[PDB]
């Protein structure tokens, strides 16, 4: 019962032999603030990957 | 270098070339349809609209990225995701890029022939404005050139960009060889002056800097009318010299080799006539659009079937192309001479009355204007 | 994020494209050159009135060159002058080798680098090639460096 | 568990199939063969198993 | 020599130098879409607006182009057409003419389900169901054989065809494969000649005494890049006479564009697309010489054409038209000219009526000739 | 050192072409039937039964193997083994290779002018069925070209290969040609460093890696605008060079030989125009023309004759073969005036009527659609 029980996909091509997939994050902040101001906090971001075979 | 392919595409002209020449063109080059009542008041609408700049950019992207999608907004008092009820009705267009363009819902119902093919396509163009959805039948999209069916579907059912890692590496190469070309030229011919013990003064000291400036100064000062004095028993001055040969051949056969993985032929790539011949750049000119014809039907006619029935009232047309040859008022007056005797030279025995032959005349178009009548 | 670098290594030009301050709205006393410390006599109008630096000055920045401004090739009397309060700048030098880096430098009379062992001031930023049987300086010049005595 | 080719899937690159039959001397020899990767997890924590039931 | 038990040979390799190489593009892409696009014409049917309007209303024709573009990569390819039928899709087709979609699918997705060699019919050797593999997560579903059309490419030894089960071959067989790779390497070592055309050697005796990787030997290296890089014709260079000696070396460099152009001529042979059409340049010592080499390759395309492209008319035409019996002709592959196209309008105008007048010719057939061959002369239908 | 042929077949591309150019041209060039009462159910019928890829194949291992064979069945009520009644029947025909056939039954009688031919054909396909037995009526065999009858009995009366050992050998010569030529362009240049004491440096260790590595990245960095430095005391960097012409020339001469022992011409196996003339070329076509036609009659024919009389009905009929001649539309216009000026220019004045005029007005092909009557 694996086939019906858990989801088949198709995204895969015969000749492939190894896979990857990616994954984001995010930093960041906000303040108050002035008509003149020259500073104000920044953002960022992430990434990382996992294999298989 | 340079695999973000915009980037290339918006630094070297010759790549702007090779990428905008055909489409471009190709939708300047214009069409005309039959079927219909009328055409002046089709003509009229159409530049009313005047969205073939916008078609222009729409076939560019497509040609470069690998893909592109053009909304067309419909006047109708229904929210846009739900489908579009019959009718013929246009308020605007406009276009998207290959990377605003992604797969929403999906429909698998076998009834349908339309399963496995996208329903909702979720749009997302920026500028602070919340992405959203659209309906198939309101958007078309458009690709590039085939690819194979493995590539396709792991670049989600888009095609490929035509600046493909052969021709790019062509086109680098070519300017690296120019300047090879300009260091040959500089290192034409070469001056050694020897001078017994000239290693053994200090460096960066006012005696080394005084003697570099005096060879400077000699140096400016030297040519064909003007001599140089040495000392013999210390000092020599030889030159040393190498030829050049070739490099135009050279450079001609790296740009023909361009020419040959482009596609497209020497008067429209290099702009330079050959000369040598009078009447065989213009069998060029006929080869050139053949190409263009033949890379026609295959993507400019499926905008015209997806945008000409929003627009016409009519029910049951047709959409040809016209021939792209380019014409000479002198060659056309011959054959309109021609087409009037040929039409009624020998009509006056038949049952082609004037309602026909008038038809006839005025279908092919003239420069003769006739009123509507009997 | 990086910072771009300068083309031509003249006496008296700028040496980066890092945070600069040009104070552009100056006359000069005497005759100044292009590369050398200058002194703030007086203040007219808003103008400040500058000239070469004397034994016991304190100095306030270095002239800076222009193809507009000194068509005779120095900064001549009665001239509005250009002088650079913050930055990296080529200056002239007497000295023999380089400094080491980081150190303090220490102007001797018209304006010139002769010193690396000053107690506070300018600093050198590295920057050591030859000029005309001279040699030439990079000087990291900020602005409230040097105060002058009460 | 979540039911949702997004957390769990199983990937069938190759289908079965049957290699044409070689002959010997008065036999034939007929081999088959498929691919399969198993199953993957790309989005843990949407499982529970509950252990000693 | 040893080899896999699951033989794959145009697997990997030919997709990649398809959507790689540019020329491999163009010998494999040039032909099948100027097939289809050359037009048919049918005959047998009472009108031909509407058979224009069905055509352009099912627009198949890119379908059509891909499906031959795989024919002939990979050596094999087949198109499904799926039929208004109140059935379940095992089962065959009753006589009809409907249809609501044709869809492509590559050689990798199709394979036999079961075989049918009863001797009355002959249809022995013939699998008459069809197992296809679907992509995007779709379940296989066998197909009988009136409903697909399957396309080969070239012709091949019946030895490999039963071995690669029922299937051609490859064009980019390992001959021109080697033949395409060889030239980029011809003209990198032409690159690389034109590079090494001349060098300067500099001898310093003593410079064995220099110290690996320290500041004397740094500061050696960058003062000779300095002087090499202020040096020209209009400059000169200073050294001493007992320590250093400065030598110039060259060679020279010819026939190294005739080596490539012998090299691309020989890509021509074994393409078989000739010089004007696979590297796009005209002679341009002749004035008309081309025509006569456009027309020998509309020879040959028009030859494969006859191979290939009739067998799917055939195969999609009893479905579409309710006519009986129909005949299919080819449009001369020859693009004519307002000039000349005007001057044989005139030519068969007077021609079928110059001397009809005296004998039984008469209107009614007259139009159907004058309108048979396709003129710009419309003509409302009647008498 | 000899191989097979198969191998080199679907191998080599030039054995593909020399091979395979022929037939297919050949058979698609087509043909008329005379003494037939209507053409129109003839096509119809003919490619109801569209077997010319069959024949294409057919032909084509007959030009390969030396032998091939074409199995037609037919609608009759008895045993394969049995001859062939009268009539016209055909319900399909299927081709078999050069080793899937034999001769089993012998016929020596004076009587008839059979002897010496076989009369029964044992057919083994394989592929799991049983090998049978066909009677001589429901079988065409094709054969190669001539050979000595010494070998033609030897071969059990069998053709040979078209490939033989001279052409097969002038193929495999070229391609070596080909890589020598490549190796002489890459031998041009050969840079040569000798140091006094580099002997002494032992074998793959350290400094030896290092020496290497030294000299590669000195290489590597060498050029027009970079120079190297040297000790004079004891190392030199010296340069040999090499010239190279004629290459092209004796290439071409090869390609000659491959030209002149395959009997068919450059422009169809090289596939080059000559460039140099605008109106040589055609009459090269036509000199091909006149020779694939002459091996046309010797071969493809028989064909005609042996499907032909089961299909039709009629009593008496003939083969024409087409005028194998590119048709251009102007000159076929200018061609139908003048047969159409001629027909009934000058038939007003005797017997010559209008049933036989129409007849001879449409049997030479015009564009002239004319229905059936008087």
């Amino acid at each position: 019962s694996a086939l019906r029980v858990f989801p088949v996909t198709t995204e895969l091509s015969p000749t492939d032999k190894t896979f990857e997939y990616m994954t984001f994050d995010k930093v960041g902040t906000a303040q108050i603030i002035a008509d003149y101001t020259d500073d104000l906090p920044l953002v960022d971001a992430l990434g990382t990957s996992e294999f298989g075979k | 270098a340079s695999y973000h392919v915009g980037s290339f595409y918006n630094d070297n002209a010759t790549a702007k070339r090779i990428v905008d020449v055909i489409p471009e063109e190709m939708v300047t080059a214009g069409f005309k349809i039959s079927g219909v009542k009328d055409e002046k008041e089709f003509k009229s609408l159409w530049d009313s609209y005047k969205i073939d700049p916008s078609l222009v950019d729409a076939l560019c992207w497509a040609r470069l990225y690998g893909g592109a999608a053009i909304v067309a907004i419909i006047n109708d008092n229904r929210m846009l995701t739900s489908p579009v009820k019959p009718g013929a009705k246009l308020e605007g267009v406009r276009v998207y890029d290959r990377f605003a363009i992604t797969i929403e819902k999906r429909v698998t119902n076998a009834r349908s022939p339309r399963y496995g093919e996208p329903e909702i396509y979720k749009v997302s163009p920026g500028d602070n404005i919340q992405p959203y959805l659209i309906h198939h039948t309101r958007i078309f999209i458009a690709d590039g050139e085939r690819v194979t069916p493995q590539m396709r579907k792991q670049n989600q059912g888009w095609g490929a960009s035509v600046l493909n890692k052969s021709l790019i590496d062509a086109i680098c190469d070519y300017d690296y060889c120019e300047s090879l070309a300009t260091q040959i030229l500089r290192r034409k011919q070469q001056a050694v002056w020897k001078v017994k013990g000239l290693a053994e003064m200090c460096d960066d000291d006012d005696a080394q800097y005084a003697a570099r400036l005096r060879l400077a100064q000699v140096d400016d000062n030297s040519g064909v009318g003007r001599a140089i004095g040495i000392d013999a028993e210390t000092e020599e001055y030889d030159v040393l010299n190498s030829d050049i040969s070739g490099v135009p051949e050279f450079l001609s056969s790296k740009m023909d080799r361009i020419v040959s993985l482009s596609g497209i032929h020497e008067i429209i790539i290099k702009n330079k006539n050959v000369g040598g011949v009078s009447a065989s750049q213009n069998t060029a000119l006929e080869t050139f659009y053949k190409l263009v014809d033949r890379k026609r039907e295959e993507d400019y006619r499926p905008l015209l079937e997806f945008l000409l029935p929003f627009i016409v009232d009519e029910q049951e047309w047709s959409i040809e192309f016209e021939p792209l040859s380019v014409p000479s008022k002198k060659e056309e007056s011959e054959i309109t001479k021609n087409n009037v005797e040929s039409v009624t030279k020998a009509i006056t025995e038949q049952i082609i009355d004037l309602e026909e032959a008038r038809d006839t005349l005025r279908s092919i178009a003239p420069e003769f204007k006739l009123k509507d009548g009997n | 994020y990086e910072n771009l670098f300068l083309r031509p290594a003249c006496p008296g030009n700028i040496s980066d494209t890092s945070t600069y301050n040009i104070d552009g709205a100056c006359v000069a006393q005497g005759d100044i050159g292009f590369g050398s410390a200058v002194q703030v006599v007086g203040i007219v109008d808003g103008v400040k009135v500058v000239a070469a630096l004397p034994d016991g000055g304190t100095p306030y920045g270095i002239a800076f060159r222009s193809q507009y401004e000194h068509l005779s090739g120095k900064i001549l009397d009665g001239e509005v002058c250009n002088v650079v309060s913050h930055g990296r700048v080529w200056t002239l030098t007497s000295l023999g080798e380089a400094p080491s880096l980081f150190s303090k430098l220490q102007f001797g009379s018209g304006g010139v680098v002769t010193g690396g062992s000053g107690s506070a001031g300018w600093t050198f930023a590295g920057g050591f090639v030859k000029h005309e049987d001279g040699y030439i300086i990079e000087v990291q010049v900020k602005q409230n460096a040097f105060i002058a005595p009460p | 568990y979540e039911k949702n080719p997004m957390n769990m899937s199983i990937e069938i690159p190759e289908a079965f199939n049957m290699l044409p039959a070689q002959p010997k001397d008065l036999h034939f020899k007929v081999p088959c063969t498929s691919k399969c990767t198993g199953l993957t997890i790309y989005r843990p924590m949407t499982i529970v198993l509950i252990t000693g039931v």
